[PDB]
């Protein structure tokens, strides 16, 4: 369906003005009839882009309702009302068990469903960040007259009118401009004026002069043009329809979520029916083998642990939005962990996206400026007499001035009106000069030439601040070599000398040097015109070369570029270091996407592209071995003619890959590219022409203060401060998260089997029931519920941005390790434990162990208030039953006693509590208030009716002890043999 | 195969054999340690069956027992209950000074054999003929209830003092040596008549302290039989069969702490 | 004692609940002393 849509355009700005209207049947000069136009809107249709069918929220949240764990309590519920219903008809029950029962259990999927909900959102508004790019009217010549009419009106063929300040209200063919310039950054990332004229000046439209695009805007000047495309058709309405079309697709996090549930669902619909089947075998009614199915439901079912999942998310997500880092999407909290390769654009992301002086060449020198927001570097120079005379001219010969009111913000980030070259030298010289308006009051203009397209300089005339002179310094700006040739003398170290050759070869190869670091070099020079051929009242044309300008004297070279971020080339290698690939998608030209390549780390020292192999050995590129070539540049015209299998192969065979001049459809292809090889892929991003790979990355990541609002809606994630090292905080907490999810797990499942169990035996020995199903819950809803939780606060066991990431068809989050650990080691000793305080507490009030086997048909007759214990005494019904209650209690408080050390115990996949300690406050909350939850359930009165929770003797808190020691002991020595020997038995049988 | 190889799945074996062996081998250690702290003769905690429960022998579907008298196998139902317990108060079962005494043919007072403990054979305990049950196959017409009070080591159960009002205020009453039962349903609607040791309506306390299982195998409680020879019939009469005394209390929710619940319908 | 052994029947159910409640309640507020060295 978007297929279409992941393919670059066709158009028609080879035509000429008089074809292009015969095309849509239009007047350049009179435009469109009222008629004509009406006539064509009928026929098109409107101006307006349509946001795509969503799925409604009715729909998302029962889709919840139904995913193993759900369906498994669905069928528990129902079958309680089923039990119930058999009952109401036979026997009059009083009781409220398998009805209340079955209302609690249908709660619990609700509410459970609530949980999944929060965690499965999709905050998408795409489409309607591209509708405010629409303004709200256009101007549209019709019947030879010029009117505002709703832009939605507007059809291909009117004559449609634009000037600085609007936006262009559909794609134009131009036919008349006056000095346009427009921001194509809605296309290409870059904010820098593009010229508008009628003249054809490229093959390709995205690149030609009389093409304005839908979603860009008038910068400056007037212009005129025919509508060649509206709505849906236009280049970014397309990209609209794509990023808004795309499908959302599963998380990582996600599918393994799903991956357990497959799991413990199979177990648990294997052991209900392998029991229930067993249990008529055994000549069980079906009146009970229902009744046993629904406690095997409930032991099996973890109920609580899809919301401790969703909590420890939040709770991760909550650490992260106090890092100035945005988590729209909870499972986007984990995906950054499981990253394996992050495709980065350039411009506002990786860069400050703002022009920036980098070095100076002065006294046969380069000299290095700091590029960095907060100014992080060191000085280069502040005594060479030189650069007073270079800083001045900087200051001087500049028309950019700081926007009101801005005194309060830092310099570099103050908003300037002026051109980006003049704000950087602004910027620049109000930096390590201080107040550039002062040096503008000291050195009055008196005449100035602005720089011309034919002169390809700037010149001005100012009074000598000096009062010993007072007299007329001239100052100019331009191409280097155009200064060059206007200069006699050079001001070396504050005396002027004569231009030698050597000096001129030295000025060559500092402007090739200062060119190859793709910086954009001026010329700087000055002249102090002869006192006696100047007056003070000295009056200079502009107009006409009134003065000299030639022989001056040549001050210096100024280099500037769009710099990296302070933060991003750390950034990036702690990424690489990780194990991560890190590749460059830009809009921008291929000279500069290369520079920054190599100053942020994403092209190492020493690696070559097939081109430059060719120039250093200087033979033709063909004679080049490709594969001696690990890192390259793509242009986007090139990739435009390459099939994806190609594009895989350059995947597969670079470490280092620049995609330069990309169109948004390219970003996305590079994208898909990179998840058809298998890897986990993050996008980050700042612009409109980011939001197809925005949306189609498992994780998308926009810049906060720089993004656009497009961008913004297209990620998961939002950097607030435009802080590039929380890429690298976010895929440790990913990681961190990821581990500690295991812990939580298999913490939760461990307590499965002691309420299992006892069910089981309850069939096979025909004893009295050791726990009930309303235990159980008081256990996966209540005490387990902080504690698992607390979890998530764990501490790295080792250096985990040291590893590679995870594979995600081999590392699994639920794995047979972690079950052969809960179910068939740790579990089945806290069984016991619960199994041995039921033994207690019915042997010390009469019923011995031996005497149990096969009692539970007289215990459970409700007409023998006489039952024969041990010692020969007779029990009434409800008395032996408060007993078994409290069998129940106690049962219960077991569990409790055995996941003291469990939860210690799955605080460390590998380390000793002894190495990692105690430090986790939540934790240890997690402790006092289970117990104090298990205390309270069983001491509080009337607990005993709404629970069947009865008050325990001190003695009883203490039969699991024993238990809950081993269980400590046993994990700890098992742990010190994984460390003992990284070989493989201990480890690849049970390390989570 | 499945998950690993021959190697790995005999390992996996090896382990978890060792492993529940020893498990199964120290959850047994605890339950031998839980049973040496445990007495032979006397149960560590008895507050749980402390209020003596009143059972019966017919054998309540639900805390009734309906028939019709036109109708032979319409009782032969609870007439195998009746005679599974009463069949155990025979003649030839407690024959010679071992271990069976003859005791008061009246209510007397208690009998303490020592202490709960086996240096001295076993305990031995009273006769009780089950002739002393009077007019009671059974009453296949207005039925002859048997009662029972629920047997606990070392209880000596205390009739109350005539020093107050009484609900069958002061008639035989016994007061030093019985522990009374008497039957009700207003709804005076029936015939009460009860059967016992001496004649009286009551529990002889010749009969406690019990010395329990172990200490006085084949001992024998009262018995106490109750015939409703009501001149009613086709409709459910509750009938609540109480036992008065110091150490007998009831409860809302066990409704046999001491008493009956009988719902008897001689439909016929 | 002998015939007025009544105290062999009887448990204080009532103090152990008192007793009870306060551990939970201490064991508690313990927890949230624990939590809220740094929220
Ligand atoms: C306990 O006493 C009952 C009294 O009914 C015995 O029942 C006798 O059963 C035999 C054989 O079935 C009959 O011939 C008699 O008529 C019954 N009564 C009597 C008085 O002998 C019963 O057998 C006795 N049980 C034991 C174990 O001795
Ligand atoms: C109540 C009692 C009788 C039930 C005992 C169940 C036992 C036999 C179960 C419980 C957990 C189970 C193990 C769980 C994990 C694994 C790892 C997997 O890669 C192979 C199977 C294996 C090794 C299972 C074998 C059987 C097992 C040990
Ligand atoms: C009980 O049986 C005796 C004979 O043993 C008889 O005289 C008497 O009438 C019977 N009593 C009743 C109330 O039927
Ligand atoms: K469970
Ligand atoms: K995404
Ligand atoms: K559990
Ligand atoms: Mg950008």
């Amino acid at each position: 369906l978007d297929e279409l849509k992941k393919e670059v355009s066709m158009d028609d700005h080879k035509l000429s003005l008089d074809e292009l209207h015969n095309k849509y049947g239009t007047d350049l000069t009179r435009g469109l009839t009222n008629a004509r136009a009406k006539e064509i809107l009928a026929r098109d249709g409107p101006n307006s882009l349509t946001p795509p069918p969503t799925t409604p929220e009715w729909i998302k949240f029962c889709r919840q309702l139904f995913g193993g764990f759900s369906i498994l309590l669905w069928i528990g519920a129902i079958l309680c009302f089923l039990a119930y219903g058999i009952q109401a008809a036979t026997e009059d029950e009083p009781a409220n068990d398998n009805l209340y029962l079955g209302v609690v259990l249908s709660t619990v999927v609700i509410v459970t469903g609530c949980f999944s909900y929060y965690q499965e959102a999709k905050s998408s508004r795409i489409m309607d960040s591209f509708k405010n790019m629409v303004p709200q009217q256009a101007l549209v010549i019709r019947d030879g007259e010029k009117s505002t009419i709703n832009a939605e009106f507007v059809v291909a063929g009117d004559l449609v009118e634009v000037k600085g300040g609007d936006r262009i209200p559909a794609d134009l063919r131009i036919i008349s401009a006056h000095g346009c310039k427009v921001d194509n950054s809605s296309l290409t990332g870059e904010s820098e004026p593009q010229t508008r004229s009628p003249e054809f000046s490229s093959e390709n439209p995205l690149e030609t002069r009389n093409i304005a695009f839908f979603s860009t805007n008038c910068v400056e000047g007037t212009a005129r043009g025919v509508v060649v495309y509206t709505g849906d058709r236009t280049v970014m309405g397309r990209i609209a329809t794509l990023a808004s079309g795309l499908e959302v697709g599963r998380t990582p996090i996600a599918i393994e979520i799903e991956h357990f549930i497959h799991i413990i669902t199979g177990v648990a619909v294997f052991l209900g029916v392998s029991f229930f089947i067993l249990s008529l075998i055994l000549g069980y009614s079906w009146l009970e083998a229902v009744i046993f199915l629904i406690g095997i439901i409930v032991a099996n079912v973890p109920e609580g642990l899809l919301a401790t999942v969703t909590v420890c998310l939040t709770l991760t997500a909550k650490r992260m939005a106090r890092k100035n880092c945005l988590v729209k999407n909870l499972e986007a909290v984990e995906t950054l962990g499981s990253t394996s390769t992050i495709c980065s654009d350039k411009t506002g992301t990786l860069t400050q996206n703002r022009m920036t002086v980098a070095h100076m060449w002065f006294d046969n020198q380069i000299h290095e400026a700091d590029t960095t927001e907060n100014q992080s570097g060191a000085a280069f120079d502040k005594t060479s007499a030189t650069w007073s005379a270079l800083s001045r001219i900087a200051a001087l010969c500049n028309r950019a001035v700081f926007q009101a009111g801005q005194d309060n913000v830092p310099i570099l980030k103050r908003s300037v009106a002026g051109d980006a070259s003049e704000s950087a030298l602004l910027k620049c010289i109000e930096l390590c000069c201080g107040s550039v308006q002062g040096m503008r009051d000291r050195n009055p203009k008196i005449v100035e030439i602005p720089f011309n397209s034919t002169n390809k300089y700037q010149l001005s005339i100012h009074e000598n601040e000096k009062s010993s002179e007072s007299r007329y310094l001239l100052v100019m700006k331009g191409a280097p070599e155009r200064i060059l040739d206007r200069c006699s003398t050079i001001l070396l170290n504050g005396a002027e000398e004569p231009l030698k050759e050597d000096m001129k070869e030295a000025f060559q190869n500092a402007y090739l040097e200062l060119g190859g670091l793709g910086e954009r070099v001026l010329g700087f020079c000055h002249f102090a015109l002869p006192e006696d051929k100047y007056n003070e009242g000295y009056p200079f044309d502009a107009d006409e070369p009134n003065f000299p300008t030639t022989d001056l004297c040549f001050v210096g070279l100024m280099a500037m570029i769009d710099p990296p971020r302070a933060a991003v080339p750390d950034a990036v290698g702690k990424c690489r270091s990780a194990g991560i690939k890190v590749i460059m998608v830009t809009g921008d030209h291929p000279i500069t996407a290369k520079a920054i390549a190599k100053g942020v780390g994403i092209i190492s020292e020493g690696n070559e592209t097939i081109e430059d192999i060719a120039a250093r050995l200087n033979i033709p590129i063909g004679q080049v071995n490709p594969r001696d070539a690990k890192a390259c540049v793509v242009h986007g015209s090139d990739l435009k003619d390459l099939s994806t299998e190609v594009l895989d192969d350059i995947l597969h065979y670079h470490t280092e890959i620049v995609f330069a001049r990309t169109s948004p459809q390219q970003k996305l292809i590079i994208v898909e590219g990179c998840q058809r090889q298998g890897a986990i892929v993050a996008v980050t991003g700042d612009g409109v022409n980011d939001s197809p790979a925005l949306k189609k990355a498992d994780i998308g990541v926009a810049m906060g203060i720089s993004g656009s609002d497009v961008s913004k809606q297209a990620a998961d994630m939002i950097l607030l401060d435009d802080n590039f090292a929380s890429i690298v905080t976010g895929v440790e907490e990913g990681r961190l998260i990821f581990d500690n999810l295991k812990k939580s797990i298999a913490y939760t499942l461990t307590s499965n089997i002691p309420e299992i169990t006892p069910f089981l035996v309850f069939i096979i020995g025909n004893v009295p029931l050791p726990l009930g199903t309303v235990t159980i819950l008081c256990i996966d809803l209540g005490t387990d519920m902080v504690p698992a939780i607390s979890l998530a606060y764990e501490q790295a066991e080792s250096d985990i941005m040291k590893r590679q990431p995870r594979n995600p068809k081999t590392d699994k989050l639920v794995n047979e390790r972690l079950i052969s650990m809960a179910y068939g080691q740790i579990g089945m000793i806290q069984a016991l434990g619960g199994f041995f305080s039921y033994f207690v507490i019915l042997a010390e009030n009469g019923f011995l162990p031996m005497d149990l086997i096969g009692k539970r048909v007289r215990w459970d007759d409700r007409w023998i208030s006489d039952v024969e214990d041990s010692f020969g005494q007779q029990w009434t019904y409800e008395q032996r039953k408060i007993v078994e209650f409290t069998c129940h209690t106690s049962f219960f408080i077991s569990i409790v006693v055995v996941q003291w050390a469990d939860l210690i115990i799955c605080k460390t996949r590998r380390n000793s509590i002894f190495q990692q300690g105690m430090k986790n406050k939540i934790l240890i909350f997690g402790l006092f208030e289970e117990t104090a939850l298990a205390a309270f359930l069983s001491y509080c009165p009337g607990t005993d009716v709404a629970l069947r929770m009865y008050p325990l003797k001190p003695s009883w808190w203490f039969c699991a002890f024993p238990y809950s020691l081993i269980i400590f002991l046993y994990d700890e020595m098992r742990r010190f043999i994984i460390r003992r020997s990284p070989g493989g038995w201990v480890e690849q049988e049970t390390y989570y | 195969f499945l998950g690993r190889t021959g190697s790995s799945w005999f390992k996996i074996f090896l382990f978890y054999l060792i492993f529940y062996g020893c498990l199964a081998g120290i959850f047994i250690g605890t339950i031998q340690v839980l049973l040496l702290t445990l007495s032979d003769f006397e149960p560590k905690y008895q507050d749980r069956v402390a209020p003596p429960g009143l059972s019966h022998a017919p054998y309540a579907i639900k805390t009734e027992i309906s028939f019709s008298i036109s109708n032979p196998k319409s009782y032969e139902s609870f007439v195998k209950s009746m005679h599974k317990l009463m069949d155990l108060y025979n003649e030839s079962s407690q024959a010679g000074n071992s271990p069976f005494e003859d005791c008061s043919d009246t209510p007397a007072d208690y009998i303490k054999r020592g202490d709960l403990d086996d240096s001295q054979g076993q305990k031995k305990a009273c006769r009780f003929s089950r002739m002393w049950l009077k007019n009671c196959g059974y009453a296949e017409g207005k039925p002859c209830v048997v009662a029972k009070l629920n047997r606990i080591i070392g209880f000596y159960p205390k009739p109350l003092k005539n020093t107050t009002d009484l609900p069958e205020e002061l008639q035989a009453n016994y007061n030093q040596y019985v522990l009374p039962l008497r039957c009700a349903a207003r709804e005076k609607i029936g015939s009460i008549e009860y059967f016992g040791l001496g004649g009286y309506a009551g529990f002889p306390l010749q009969y406690y302290p019990y010395y329990g299982k172990r200490l006085q195998k084949k001992y024998l409680q009262p018995l106490l039989a109750i015939q409703f020879t009501n001149l009613t019939q086709n409709m459910e009469l509750r009938i609540e069969c109480k036992v008065y005394g110091e150490n007998i209390d009831y409860s809302e929710k066990d409704r046999f702490r001491g008493r009956f619940e009988v719902k008897i319908e001689v439909k016929s | 004692e002998g015939p007025d052994n009544d105290e062999r029947f009887t448990y204080d159910y009532y103090r152990l609940r008192v007793v009870g409640l306060i551990v939970a309640a201490v064991l508690c507020v313990i927890g949230i002393i624990i939590l809220l060295a740094g929220k």
